[PDB]
């Protein structure tokens, strides 16, 4: 009942400069100065992690870069100096009603220099040819930003139905993110095309930046 | 060490029971609070209830009130939570963490994934993606319940490899995993896949072999 | 079963600060029935100008009764902090036949404000409250207090403006310094003045929004409310139980310059009221603004003959005690 709306939604920081993180209580968490208010860290793969209790007291273990402020409905988390493995979700969370409620969520991304993909395709396997289903693999590895289109291209013509993507989270050492992309198609149709192409447009590239393959030429 | 070890992750049809279990070491169980919480991916968390391990006083989210029970039991220091009535809305990973009441939650369980549904169990078939540095593949396509868990030669391959989140399409699972090595490494030396899904008991090794033509 | 509202939406209680030594205090009010002290009026028939015997429920004369004081919580400037109290929620009494409370005694006179012994201030009336019931034991960490099943809570609230009676179920709750929480002390109510008591806007469910903090209430079977006129006039309260159930009676109505007890309400419960307890409550003001509040004194009742000296008017103005002594039996007799 008591709701709990962070800002902004996302926010990219470079290494070694602030980033700041407001939530906002929909009554008053202070109890004459002291707010039951939390602030947590979450990983991909991983529970969250507490950083600050009580509005501004930091977790035992938890680097001084990470410190908390306010009173009564506003409060906010600031990270300085950024740090590379500090790309995660930030969720606030108010102790002092029931039910204990979370924030939606704050995504700090880490700034980086641009880099261009590293994009690998792959026929299908002779093992799932023999199952009668066919899929092609396209990796889009280490790119920065995260903005990137994928379109598949089958004898020059896109096909869009029977495509699935999948992306990671932002690396934690080197800043950057990968994606996944799997056209399948039944057996019949795969050998009813020759040219099979992977292409992505992305930021470092006026042109799409293109992975093909011919049936036929191994 | 401080630990809140978590049950194994099940499978249910909707309209069963479960039961999470949390044992806990390392820190006294009789005097702090434990906590369960529930997590949608890509969603923020939701807490569900609280024990006082001391009491055995509990408090509920109303939401979950007639579906989920908490207790403990002392002599173990262990944490339980019965979850009945279940419906594929209760899919999601559940926490246990130390905390509740006006304490923040500051010791978390690695979190236990239960899927409700009535789809079947079904395993993976693992597919190999072959073909300076040289990107190798692992397509694992088909199955259900998640999770699945890739590595590669045993664990000993873990710089360059990307897992990818598996995608849901019409009740079965696919994922992907691409692993970058020096060219000098393979195809010399041996790169295999590993792939177990515990959900249909079954573990697949796929060596990547390089093409033939 | 009754609405009685919502339950608390708190995490936890209000921590408390238990200092028994702080209400120990030596504040002498004993009974004189030659001034009509502690009696209830007989039921059933008045009496006019006449010197009669009879037999009830009565105190004994001279007796010092059992004093309770309710005190200001902690507070560092502008904020309060900890409430602070005696050890009344751990000293279960037994009810037996019932008993009467000189309430506001001590109001206009110079007191002292309890947690700051040195600062003094204008006594002012408080009324107080009362847990009761058939059975009690222990909380889980082993403090005694805990009353089982259905129980009797007579709760003033208001700012001293009305008075609530209700019979539910106590479920003691889990957060932080609650019941059946981490680092229980002893439960307790508060209001705070601030917020609470400012003039037209007088909170009528701050006492029992700090109670529901501590217990939930369950299966309640009745909740009554009294109001009350708001005055310095010390004042009698009276409690007794029949087969009918639970009686309460007061001197503001019929007697209110007299002190002559009449009731005013029957409470549907038929349980034997077995246990009672004083219900401690700390006031949560700031520094610069607490008040001192009159203690109020319990005496227990017994079946005793006593003569009974009515006036024109038709009140008790005096009494005998006839057990006291020889003599006494002998005056009693004419
Ligand atoms: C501060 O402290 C005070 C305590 O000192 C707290 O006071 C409590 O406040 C709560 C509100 O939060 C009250 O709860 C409400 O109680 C009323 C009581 O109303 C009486 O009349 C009801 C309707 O009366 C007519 O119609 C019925 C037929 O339906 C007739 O029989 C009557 O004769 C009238 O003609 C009546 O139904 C009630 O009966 C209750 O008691 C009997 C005997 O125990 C039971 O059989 C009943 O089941 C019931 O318990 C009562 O006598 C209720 O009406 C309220 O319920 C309505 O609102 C709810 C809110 O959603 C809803 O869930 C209910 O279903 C119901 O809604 C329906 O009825 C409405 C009214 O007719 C319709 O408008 C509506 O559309 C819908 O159809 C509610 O339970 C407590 O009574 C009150 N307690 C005391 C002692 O005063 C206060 O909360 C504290 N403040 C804070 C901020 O904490
Ligand atoms: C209240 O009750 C009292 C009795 O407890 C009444 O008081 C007394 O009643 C006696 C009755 O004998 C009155 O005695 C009378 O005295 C006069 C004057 O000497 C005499 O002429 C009569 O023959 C009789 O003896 C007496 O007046 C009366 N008062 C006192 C003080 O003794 C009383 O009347 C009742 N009513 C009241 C007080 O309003
Ligand atoms: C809660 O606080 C009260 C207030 O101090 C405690 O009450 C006191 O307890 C002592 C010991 O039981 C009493 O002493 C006894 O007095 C009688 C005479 O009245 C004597 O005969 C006994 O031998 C004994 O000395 C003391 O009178 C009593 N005071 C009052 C005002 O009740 C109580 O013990 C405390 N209880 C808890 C659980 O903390
Ligand atoms: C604290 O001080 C207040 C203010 O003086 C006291 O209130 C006053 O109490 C007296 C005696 O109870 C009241 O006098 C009575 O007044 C009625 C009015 O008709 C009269 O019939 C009686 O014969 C008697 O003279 C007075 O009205 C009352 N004043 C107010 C404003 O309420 C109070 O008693 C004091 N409290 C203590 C514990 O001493
Ligand atoms: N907050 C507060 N509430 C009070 O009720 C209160 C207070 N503060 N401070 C002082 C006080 C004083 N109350 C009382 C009660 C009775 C006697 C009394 O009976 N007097 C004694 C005199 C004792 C002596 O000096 O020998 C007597 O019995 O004669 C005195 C003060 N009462
Ligand atoms: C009266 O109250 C007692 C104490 O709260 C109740 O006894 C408890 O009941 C619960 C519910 O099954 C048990 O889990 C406890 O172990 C019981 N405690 C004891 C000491 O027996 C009892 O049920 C109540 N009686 C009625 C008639 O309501
Ligand atoms: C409050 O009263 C309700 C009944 O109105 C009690 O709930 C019943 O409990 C019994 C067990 O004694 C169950 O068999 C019933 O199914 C319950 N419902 C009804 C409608 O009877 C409840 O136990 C009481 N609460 C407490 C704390 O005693
Ligand atoms: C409650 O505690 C008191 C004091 O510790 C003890 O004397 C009493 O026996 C206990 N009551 C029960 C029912 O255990
Ligand atoms: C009690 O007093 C309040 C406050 O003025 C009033 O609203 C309410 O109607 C009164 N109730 C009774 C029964 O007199």
């Amino acid at each position: 009942q008591l709701v709990l709306t962070q800002s902004p939604a996302s926010l990219a920081v470079s290494l070694g400069q602030r980033a700041t993180i407001s939530c906002r209580a929909s009554e008053s968490v202070d109890n004459y100065g002291i707010s039951f208010m939390n602030w947590f860290q979450q990983k991909p793969g991983q529970p969250p992690k507490l950083l600050i209790h009580t509005a501004s007291n930091q977790g035992s273990g938890v680097p001084a870069r990470f410190s908390g402020s306010g009173s009564g409905t506003d409060f906010s988390l600031n990270i300085h100096p950024v740090e590379d493995d500090d790309t995660a979700m930030y969720f606030c969370q108010q102790s002092e009603e029931v039910p204990l409620t979370f924030g939606a969520g704050t995504k700090l991304e880490i700034k980086r220099t641009d880099a261009a993909p590293t994009v690998s395709i792959f026929p299908p396997s002779s093992e799932q040819l023999t199952s009668g289903g066919a899929s092609v693999v396209c990796f889009l590895n280490n790119f920065y930003p995260k903005d990137i289109n994928v379109k598949w291209k089958i004898d020059g013509s896109e096909r869009q139905n029977g495509v699935l993507n999948s992306w990671t989270d932002q690396d934690s050492k080197d800043s950057t993110y990968s994606m996944s992309s799997t056209l399948t198609l039944t057996k019949d149709e795969y050998e009813r095309h020759n040219s099979y192409t992977c292409e992505a447009t992305h930021k470092t590239s006026t042109s799409p930046i293109v992975k093909s393959f011919n049936r036929n030429e191994c | 060490q401080v630990q809140l070890q978590q049950s194994g992750g099940e499978l249910v049809k909707p309209g069963a029971s479960v039961k999470l279990s949390c044992k806990t070491s390392g820190f006294t169980f009789s005097s702090s609070y434990i906590s369960w919480l529930k997590q949608k991916p890509g969603q923020s968390l939701e807490w569900i209830a609280w024990i006082y391990a001391g009491t055995g006083g509990t408090e509920y989210n109303q939401k979950f009130t007639g579906k989920a029970q908490v207790t403990v039991d002392t002599s173990s220091s262990t944490a339980y939570m019965q979850f009945s009535s279940l419906t594929t809305e209760d899919s999601a990973i559940y926490y246990c963490a130390r905390g509740g009441s006006s304490f923040a939650m500051d010791y978390w369980g690695q979190g236990t994934s239960v899927t409700v549904s009535s789809a079947s169990t079904t395993p993976p078939s693992v597919y190999p993606l072959a073909p300076s540095m040289v990107t190798l593949g692992c397509l694992v396509k088909g199955y259900f319940p998640e999770p699945v868990t890739v590595t590669w030669n045993s664990g000993s391959l873990s710089s360059g490899v990307h897992t990818f989140p598996a995608v849901l399409q019409s009740d079965l699972y696919t994922l992907s995993s691409s692993v970058t090595v020096p060219s000098s490494t393979w195809p010399s030396e041996t790169v295999t896949c590993n792939v177990a899904h515990p959900a249909s008991s079954t573990k697949v090794d796929k060596k990547i072999v390089p093409r033939d033509c | 079963y009754v609405d009685v509202g919502p339950d608390s939406v708190k995490s936890a209680c209000i921590e408390v600060d238990i200092q028994q030594t702080f209400f120990d205090k030596t504040w002498p009010r004993p009974i004189d029935v030659s001034k009509a002290d502690g009696i209830i009026y007989p039921q059933g028939r008045t009496y006019s100008n006449i010197t009669i015997t009879y037999q009830g429920l009565f105190p004994y004369q001279g007796d010092h009764g059992d004093m309770y004081v309710y005190s200001a919580g902690h507070a560092t400037g502008t904020t309060p902090q900890k409430l602070f109290v005696a050890n009344y929620s751990q000293d279960v009494k037994q009810f037996a036949n019932g008993f009467v409370v000189r309430i506001g005694a001590a109001a206009n006179s110079t007191g002292t404000v309890i947690i700051s012994p040195s600062t003094s201030a204008t006594i002012r009336k408080i009324y107080p409250a009362f847990m009761l019931g058939s059975s009690v034991g222990n909380f889980s960490d082993g403090k005694m207090g805990r009353f089982f099943n259905h129980t009797l809570v007579l709760l003033p609230d208001g700012c001293g403006t009305l008075l609530r009676a209700f019979y539910c179920i106590l479920e003691p709750r889990s957060g932080n310094h609650c019941p059946a929480g981490n680092s229980y002390t002893s439960f307790a109510t508060y209001h705070t003045p601030a917020t609470d008591c400012s003039d037209g806007n007088y909170n009528r469910n701050a006492s029992l929004n700090s109670f529901k903090e501590y217990f939930n209430l369950r299966n309640c079977t009745f909740m009554y409310t009294y109001n009350i006129t708001e005055d310095e006039i010390l004042e009698w309260f009276g409690i007794t139980q029949t087969a009918q159930g639970v009686h309460l009676f007061s001197s503001r109505y019929v007697d209110l310059y007299g002190g002559n007890m009449f009731q005013f309400a029957t409470l549907p419960v038929y349980d034997t009221i077995k246990y009672y307890s004083i219900i401690p409550h700390s006031i949560r003001s700031i520094q610069s603004d607490r008040k001192a509040w009159a203690a109020f004194y319990v005496y227990k009742l017994q079946p005793l003959t006593f003569l009974l000296d009515f006036s024109v008017d038709g009140y008790i103005r005096r009494a005998i005690d006839c057990g006291f002594n020889d003599l006494s039996q002998l005056h009693c007799s004419y």
